[PDB]
């Protein structure tokens, strides 16, 4: 949906 | 328990093998039976916690967002069955959170008296209720953000008077609660001022670090620019 | 059964839903589920079917390889951890498959009279006999080999006679009993000669094809040029 | 360990 970066993995 | 009857130290091995096998199901299972050992976490096995339940709640919230979006489709009923299967998956995911949060107040944060592990586990308790209020519409939906603003709030005032401006776990905090700010609280001029001053203070103490320590903050770095670039 | 309350339609309909949302632990679910109402699948049923199992079996077999090649260089003890995890791995992976046959075996198989279904569910049985193969080391290895052999040869021969060449089951066939033939069999030379004879059967019936047709028949073939390139 | 191409998703 645009995820904006958040802290470690990257996993969804 | 389930990991009642195993060892300590045979747990946090097996963690470390099912993070090589990409199975964080178990890696999570493994890391739970560990804290229920009761003792305090070291650095290393609170990122192996860390990173195991990120995963899991991570697969649930991709799964989440996908049914949603059908979800509103199928409502812009072809029965039951888009519904129920979105509620299936958000009772799982908001388990996984509730597990978390149950580690965390028993008794993680209660025990943890140094910077590092207590902004750690505030961090953490801020990004379930995050996770939770991502999915959250009923009577709760405001007690969960402000349990998510909390947390963060404490973990930020701990960041502030005890870790560097570079610290990862600081900058990953802060991060994390202008995420919070921009999409759960609608506060998006909040989001960006704190990505802002927090990547100008972190940039303004790079000087004072090592090369190992200078890549560490600069990839948590990258993250609250990137943001800032999508946001202004 | 925990999808015995579940209409039949409705367990399809989330079997789709699990698939977009790449659950596939809960797609293979559904499918058990659907399958377990005693009629037969839709071809689109049966893929369903096989691509959920495919994608538990997948990530089990992947997580396998990991632990066994930490456990080898680990006994190349340091404790039975490697080994006690490994087997617990090994041991999930065993019940899926165990799982799938059951279904092939309780009543799939025996109902199947068209030979669209009837190849598709042996070389399933084939597919699951050597998932149990790849790990098997006891005085069972050689009886499931056998078993693998048995499925995959039944389904080759009815195959032979009722399908065209091209036939995209027919040739997913011949490239997962090559594959069989190359490494659970030791015969790469039996390998070799089966990719290449059905890789140029389909080639001098491509002309009969649609456009659609001609896309299906070519994707399978580009596989058994890929293992002939390798094994070559 | 090389694993060979076989029929449908390349899920391992
Ligand atoms: N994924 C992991 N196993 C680990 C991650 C980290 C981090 Cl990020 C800091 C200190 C230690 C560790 S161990
Ligand atoms: N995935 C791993 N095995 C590790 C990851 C990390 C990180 Cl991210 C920092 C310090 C240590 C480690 S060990
Ligand atoms: N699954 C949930 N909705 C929630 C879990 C928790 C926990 Cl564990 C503590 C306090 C509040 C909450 S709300
Ligand atoms: N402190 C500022 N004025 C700004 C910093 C950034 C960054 Cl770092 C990326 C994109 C936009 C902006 S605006
Ligand atoms: N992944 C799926 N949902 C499906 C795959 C196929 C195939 Cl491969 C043939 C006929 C029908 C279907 S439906
Ligand atoms: N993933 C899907 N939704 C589908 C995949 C296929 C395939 Cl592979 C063939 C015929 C039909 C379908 S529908
Ligand atoms: N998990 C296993 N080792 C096996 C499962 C089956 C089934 Cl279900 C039928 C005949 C043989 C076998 S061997
Ligand atoms: N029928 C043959 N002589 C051969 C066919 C191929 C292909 Cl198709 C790929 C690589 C090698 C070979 S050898
Ligand atoms: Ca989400
Ligand atoms: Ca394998
Ligand atoms: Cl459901
Ligand atoms: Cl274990
Ligand atoms: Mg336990
Ligand atoms: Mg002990
Ligand atoms: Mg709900
Ligand atoms: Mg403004
Ligand atoms: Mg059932
Ligand atoms: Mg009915
Ligand atoms: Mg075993
Ligand atoms: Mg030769």
């Amino acid at each position: 949906k645009l995820m904006f970066k958040t802290e470690g993995p990257d996993s969804d | 328990g389930a990991m009642g009857s195993m060892e300590r130290a045979s747990l946090i091995q097996k963690a470390k093998l099912a993070e090589q096998a990409e199975r964080y199901e178990d890696m999570a299972a493994f890391m739970k039976g560990a804290v229920e050992k009761g003792e305090e976490l070291s650095c290393e096995e609170r990122n192996l916690l860390s990173v195991a339940y990120k995963n899991v709640v991570g697969g649930q919230r991709a799964a989440w967002r996908v049914l949603s979006s059908i979800e509103q489709k199928s409502n812009e009923e072809k029965g039951p069955e888009v519904r129920e299967y979105r509620e299936k998956v958000e009772t799982e995911l908001q388990g996984v959170c509730d597990t978390v949060l149950g580690l965390l107040d028993s008794h993680l944060i209660k025990e943890a008296g140094d910077a590092e592990s207590r902004v750690f586990y505030l961090k953490m308790k801020g990004d379930y209720y995050r996770y939770l209020a991502e999915v959250a519409t009923g009577d709760d939906k405001k007690r969960i953000i402000d349990s998510a603003r909390s947390a963060y709030q404490e973990a930020m005032d701990i960041s502030k008077k005890e870790m560097p401006p570079t610290n990862p776990i600081r900058l990953g905090l802060a991060l994390n609660f202008s995420v919070f700010h921009y999409e759960i609280a609608n506060s998006p001029e909040e989001a960006i001022s704190l990505a802002k001053t927090t990547f100008d203070e972190a940039m303004a103490d790079l000087h004072t670090l090592s090369e190992d320590s200078y890549k560490d903050s600069t990839l948590i770095m990258q993250l609250l620019r990137d943001n800032l670039t999508l946001w202004t």
